[PDB]
This record gives C-alpha cells, sequence and structure tokens, in this order.
C-alpha cells in the first residue's frame, strides 16, 4: 500500500492491465496476472495464440517449418 | 513487453506449450530460449549435444533416452550405441547451474558420473532408469564429491559390482537426500553407513532398499525415518518371531506418511500383516517380487482402499482379482506378471475372467498390462463395453498365435472393440491369433494411438499398412515376428517422417527396401542391425535381422557399432 519497490488507471489496484503491476513493483500481483495469462496459452496452437493477441507472423516458412521440426524431433 | 513475458513464460512448463510459444514469433522465439528450465529429448540421437545446447543455453535439467524399447528384451545387441558422455561433455562446459539428467536405456560409464560429479555444482537429480556402463567406483564418484545432491535413482540400471563400499562415500555433512533408490543394487551397501545416512537426511521421503538389506534391520531404519512416503523393502524373509513382527509393525506404524510400498522380495506370509497399519492409506502397490499365494494377497489387499496402482503376480488368481475389483473402487492401474512363463501348463488359475471382473469393477482403470495364458473376444468386447475411458492396454497371451479358446477365433474382434470403443487408447500391445483384420480395425478406430506393439500376428504387408495409413497420433511402432516386409513400409515412408521411430526384427523387411529407403529419405536414420556381416554380401533381396527407422535432425550418427549400417 506502498509495495512497488516503485516506490517506496487506479484500476483495482486499490481494492487489492498488468502493464504494470509490472510497474511499480507489486510482486505478487504480477504473478496473479502473469499465471492467468499463461492460461490464454497452455494447450493452444502458435496460429490460435497470435489470433488471441495481436501478434502478427513475422516468419517466413523456410524458418517457420524449420524451427516447427527442431520443437517436434527433438524437443517433444 | 519482455520483463512481463519473461513471467508469463515461467508459469509454462509443458514441452508442447514451450514449443507452442516459440513459434509465435521471432521475439517469442528468442525470449522462450533463454529461460527454458529442462529439455525433454526422447530419442537422443534425434539432435546433437550442440544443437540444443546452442538453442537452450539457461537449461537447469536434462532428460536422455538412448536405445529404443524392445533392449528390454534382449534385441538390441551390445555396442548398438546409446552413449551418453558426448552429451556430458557438450554440457560440461556448457550448463554450470545444470541440476538434474534423467536418463533411460543409455551407456553411462564411471567416467561420466566423474565428470558430471566435478562439472555440476548445484547438481540435484540423478535418476538412471535402466542404464548400463558403470560400477559402484562410479556412485562412489557420486556420493563424494556433489554436495548439494537429492536424488539417487537407479531403478532398473545394470550396474557392475565391485564393492557396497561407494555408499559410505557420502560425507558427514551430508543431508539433503530426497530420495535414494538402490534396488537394483546386489552389493550390500553397508548397513551403518546407511542407517548413519538415513537419520542425518530429515528430507528423505523415498528409500528403496537393495534385497541385501535384511528384513531384521528394516525396522532400525524405519524408526530413523519416520516422515518416508515411498518404502521398497529389502529383503522380506527371517525366522518366525514375535520380536521381530513386532518391531516391525510398530516402526511401519510410526511412518504416518507412507504411501508406497514395494520390494517384498522371498517376502514370507507371517510376515506381510505388519504392514496393515499402512494398507488403508496405501496409493501405489508392488508386489512383483511376493510369490506370496493368493489368499495372502487377499488379506493384504481388503485392507487397501485408497490403492490407485497394483502391480502383482498373477498368484493373485481370478478369486484375487475378484476381491480387488469390489475393494478398491479407486485403482487406475493394473499390472499382473506371470509367474512361469516358460511352462505353457497353468500353474495358476489366472484367465481373462480377472481383468474382465476388474473391468467392471473399477470405474477409474485407465492403464492395464495382464498375461494371461487363454482369451476370447467376449472378455475383451466385454471389457471394452466397460471401459471406454481406458487409455494403456497391453495384453500379453503366453502361447503365441493363440486363438479364442471358446470359439477357436482370431482375436481380431476382441481388439476391434477395446480400439473402437477406448477413444484415448493412448497405448497398445497386442496378442493371439490375429489376421491383417485387427489392423483394419486399429487403423480405422485408434486415432490417438501413440504407441503400438505387436508379435506374432498379421497376414501380410496389408496389416502394417493399415496401421501406417490410420493411426494419426501413432509415435512408436514396433514389430517383431510379423509377415510384414517392404510393401507397405515404401508405400509409407513419409509417414515415418511423423513418428519417433519404427522397429521392425524378424520381420520380411528385404535389405534392398532398406536401401531404397535411406534414399528417397535423407532426414530418417534407416538402420540396418544385423549380426551375420556386411548386408552387400547377401542377394539384396534377404530380409535383414533387425532395421531400427528414425527421424533425426542430426544426420546418420557417429557412434555405429560393426553390426549396423546407415542407408
Ligand atoms: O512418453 P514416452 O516418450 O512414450 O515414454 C514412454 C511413456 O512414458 P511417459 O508416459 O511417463 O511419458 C510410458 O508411459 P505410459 O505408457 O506407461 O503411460 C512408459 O510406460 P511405462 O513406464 O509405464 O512402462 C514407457 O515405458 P516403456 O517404453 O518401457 O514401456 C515409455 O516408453 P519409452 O521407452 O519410449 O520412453
Ligand atoms: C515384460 C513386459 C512385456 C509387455 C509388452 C508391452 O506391453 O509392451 C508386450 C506385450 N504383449 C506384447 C506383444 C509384442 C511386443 C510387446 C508386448
Amino acid at each position: 500500500a506502498l509495495e512497488s519497490q516503485t516506490i517506496a488507471i487506479l484500476a483495482k489496484v486499490i481494492e487489492y492491465l498488468i502493464l504494470a503491476a509490472n510497474y511499480l513493483n507489486i510482486k505478487n500481483l504480477l504473478d496473479l496476472t502473469c499465471q492467468t495469462v499463461a492460461d490464454m496459452i497452455k494447450g493452444k496452437t502458435p496460429e490460435e495464440i497470435r489470433t488471441t493477441f495481436n501478434i502478427k507472423n513475422d516468419f517466413t516458412p523456410e524458418e517457420e517449418e524449420e524451427v516447427r521440426r527442431e520443437n517436434q524431433w527433438a524437443f517433444e | 513487453p519482455e520483463e512481463v513475458l519473461e513471467h508469463v513464460f515461467s508459469f509454462i512448463q509443458l514441452d508442447k506449450d514451450r514449443n507452442s510459444v516459440s513459434l509465435v514469433c521471432k521475439s517469442w522465439y528468442e525470449i522462450e530460449r533463454w529461460c527454458r528450465r529442462k529439455v525433454f529429448i526422447g530419442n537422443c540421437y534425434a539432435v546433437s549435444p550442440a544443437t540444443v545446447i546452442r538453442r537452450f543455453p539457461k537449461v537447469r535439467s536434462v532428460e536422455l533416452k538412448g536405445k529404443p524399447h524392445f533392449a528390454d528384451f534382449n534385441l538390441v545387441p551390445d555396442g548398438w550405441g546409446g552413449y551418453v558422455y558426448p552429451w556430458i561433455e557438450a554440457m560440461s562446459s556448457s550448463y554450470t547451474w545444470l541440476e538434474e539428467i534423467r536418463l533411460k536405456r543409455m551407456v553411462v560409464t564411471d567416467d561420466c558420473l566423474e565428470l558430471i560429479a566435478k562439472s555440476f555444482k548445484n547438481f540435484k537429480v540423478l535418476v538412471l532408469s535402466s542404464c548400463e556402463g558403470f560400477s559402484t567406483d562410479g556412485l562412489a564418484a557420486i556420493a563424494a564429491t556433489c554436495r548439494n545432491l537429492k536424488e539417487l535413482d537407479l531403478r532398473e540400471s545394470d550396474v557392475d559390482d565391485v564393492s557396497g563400499h561407494w555408499l559410505s562415500h557420502f560425507p558427514d555433512t551430508y543431508t539433503s537426500l530426497v530420495s535414494l533408490n538402490i534396488s537394483c543394487l546386489a552389493s550390500e551397501v553397508s548397513f551403518s553407513a546407511l542407517e548413519r545416512l538415513v537419520t542425518r537426511c530429515p528430507n528423505l521421503k523415498s528409500l528403496k532398499l537393495n534385497r541385501a538389506v535384511p528384513l531384521e534391520k528394516l525396522a532400525t531404519l524405519l524408526q530413523r525415518a519416520p516422515q518416508l512416503e515411498e518404502l521398497g523393502t529389502g529383503g522380506y524373509t527371517a525366522e518366525v518371531r514375535p520380536d521381530v513382527y513386532s518391531g516391525l509393525s510398530v516402526a511401519l506404524s510410526g511412518c504416518k506418511e507412507l504411501r508406497c510400498l514395494s520390494g517384498f522380495w522371498d517376502a514370507v506370509p507371517a510376515y506381510l500383516p505388519a504392514v496393515y497399519s499402512v494398507c488403508s492409506r496405501l496409493t501405489t502397490l508392488n508386489l512383483s517380487y511376493a510369490t506370496v499365494q493368493s489368499y495372502d494377497l487377499v488379506k493384504l489387499l481388503c485392507q487397501c482402499p485408497k490403492l490407485q496402482r497394483l502391480w502383482v503376480l498373477d498368484y493373485i488368481e481370478d478369486a484375487g482379482l475378484e476381491v480387488l475389483a469390489s475393494t478398491c473402487k479407486d485403482l487406475r492401474e493394473l499390472r499382473v506378471f506371470p509367474s512361469e512363463p516358460f511352462v505353457m501348463e497353468p500353474n495358476v488359475a489366472l484367465t481373462e475372467q480377472g481383468l474382465v471382473s476388474v473391468s467392471m469393477g473399477c470405474p477409474k482403470l485407465e492403464s492395464v498390462l495382464y498375461f494371461c495364458r487363454q482369451m476370447t473376444n467376449a472378455a475383451l468386447i466385454t471389457i471394452a463395453r466397460n471401459r471406454p475411458n481406458m487409455t494403456r492396454f497391453r495384453l500379453c497371451i503366453i502361447e503365441p498365435k493363440a486363438p479364442d479358446y471358446l470359439t477357436l477365433e482370431p482375436l481380431d474382434i476382441g481388439f476391434g472393440a477395446i480400439v473402437e470403443h477406448c477413444k484415448d487408447l493412448r497405448r497398445l500391445s497386442l496378442s493371439g491369433l490375429l489376421t491383417d483384420k485387427v489392423f483394419e480395425y486399429i487403423g480405422t478406430y485408434a486415432k490417438k494411438m501413440e504407441m503400438l506393439s505387436v508379435a506374432f500376428a498379421g497376414d501380410s504387408d496389408l496389416g502394417m499398412h493399415h496401421v501406417l495409413s490410420g493411426c494419426d497420433s501413432l509415435r512408436k511402432l514396433e514389430i517383431r515376428d510379423c509377415p510384414f516386409g517392404d510393401k507397405a513400409l515404401l508405400a509409407n515412408a513419409s509417414k515415418l517422417e511423423t513418428m519417433r521411430s519404427l522397429w521392425m526384427s524378424s520381420c520380411s523387411v528385404s535389405f534392398g527396401a532398406c536401401k531404397l529407403l535411406g534414399q528417397k529419405m535423407p532426414k530418417l536414420n534407416v538402420e540396418v542391425i544385423d549380426e551375420r556381416g556386411a548386408p552387400d554380401s547377401r542377394p539384396e533381396s534377404c530380409p535383414v535381422e533387425r532395421v531400427f527407422i528414425y527421424r533425426t535432425v542430426a544426420g546418420p550418427r557417429f557412434d555405429m557399432p560393426g553390426f549396423v549400417w546407415n542407408m
């Protein structure tokens, strides 16, 4: 109340997006949001994810394929 | 926005999810590799130390699998490969902060162990599942040097017995042990060293003894280890004495946290009852080495209501499993091993009704390994009917090509029901008399199936072909003594690329087709493992003894012994 050793929009910060929790240094809440974001992802394809954010691909199939190969052949 | 990403990423620990993040964009590819904690490498020849080290540099935990599964059946000759040294060397200089190394079915030597010991300061977890090639000097080296060690798990490894003296090299300041598993060691460790060890290690939750620790000394160890969650007894035989029994009984019941029991070698029926204080909170029981008759087992199982995993000889019998079936409503996994395979002559009364019983009885049963001597499609159909939730089913009928014993027919419809009705069947082992039909079955229905193993089954390449053709989820297929050959294999070469491996031995795959396949498919290592010498000194139409085929991003390997050839 007092926390972010960044200290030491008001939104729900006081009644307790990540940006910036981050900020201002509220360790615990970073964990609150980062874990639920992480869920946004667990079990989603790379497309499914980049859809549901706004990262458009910047992988030219040359590389996009070569990665998918390493990933699957060697790391799964 | 980087920091936040790092942190979001820490929450993601699944290899498939990790991979998935690395492919969203260049930037996620980059953050992700840098904060990747563990790598799983299921086929050590699929990729190279250097490739791994250079992508994922801040790695704390490495898992490697060597030889394929049919090594457990003696079907991979020595020298074949599996050497882990190249990995330790590579990681030795690159991976300072390295904590865990879990190897499966690799060759590991005293030199590796030394190097692990010397290079890895924060080193905490060494599991050596089914490895070979080191001796107790190697373990000494680990005992002496690894100040922070927490797990020393030697499940099934083949150790050279120099001396049980390795264990006493753990220095008096060592306390941090969490799990110790020395059941494969035959070398008698020093009892006082051990006992002293158990005592200064307040966090040791798992202790698995070797046979050499006799029943009489068990109670002492347990008094030192009252917080144990897993115990594997040592030897479990002794003169019947109520002092002995009683000392047992008390120590055992002072372990309020104990959930898993194993060991029981040579076990005496007079001393199992000792373990009944635990029974009612027990989740895993492993009675594989106890040759205790059915009634005894029944008395033990009656009082195990929370039981999730049971492995047991077939001494349990049908009656046995009938009890189990009413008793353990929470049972998830059952493995019934054989007591006497190399007789075709039923020494126990274990039939199919056993498994049938368990399958009406246990709403949660989903893994099975079962050895009986006879079977019927009605059993199998019933099982499939009852257990749609089944996810691993490994049946093993002892006399090969054995038909359904009532109708004399193939077991194809039996197994058809399994694969039809068990939509998440992710794994499968077959036996009995089987025609190409079962395969049409597997191919049409087993869509989630990842692992298939087959022996003395099928009619023609058409069998293998339905499988490579239909099984969308296939990762490992392994075949021995079937009449599958070239046609099926080449008609489907591109599937091989979506699969970790295929293994065929004593089949009808000609040297000719092996060469062709190599050429068509640069990126598979297609390996002929043959023991009669150069293949090109036999008519190319001649069947190779064994061929092993696996995708890799590393090209052919550098360590082939003399009897292995890359196509
Ligand atoms: O996942 P994989 O790379 O295919 O490894 C599997 C798998 O291990 P995990 O499921 O723990 O990841 C099996 O697990 P289950 O099929 O039993 O659920 C395991 O089976 P068991 O340890 O229970 O026997 C099997 O072991 P194995 O092949 O010796 O039967 C092992 O196979 P790998 O040798 O290919 O790793
Ligand atoms: C000692 C463990 C044996 C069980 C084994 C398996 O389930 O993989 C198995 C069982 N039935 C089989 C048929 C062909 C190849 C392998 C098997």
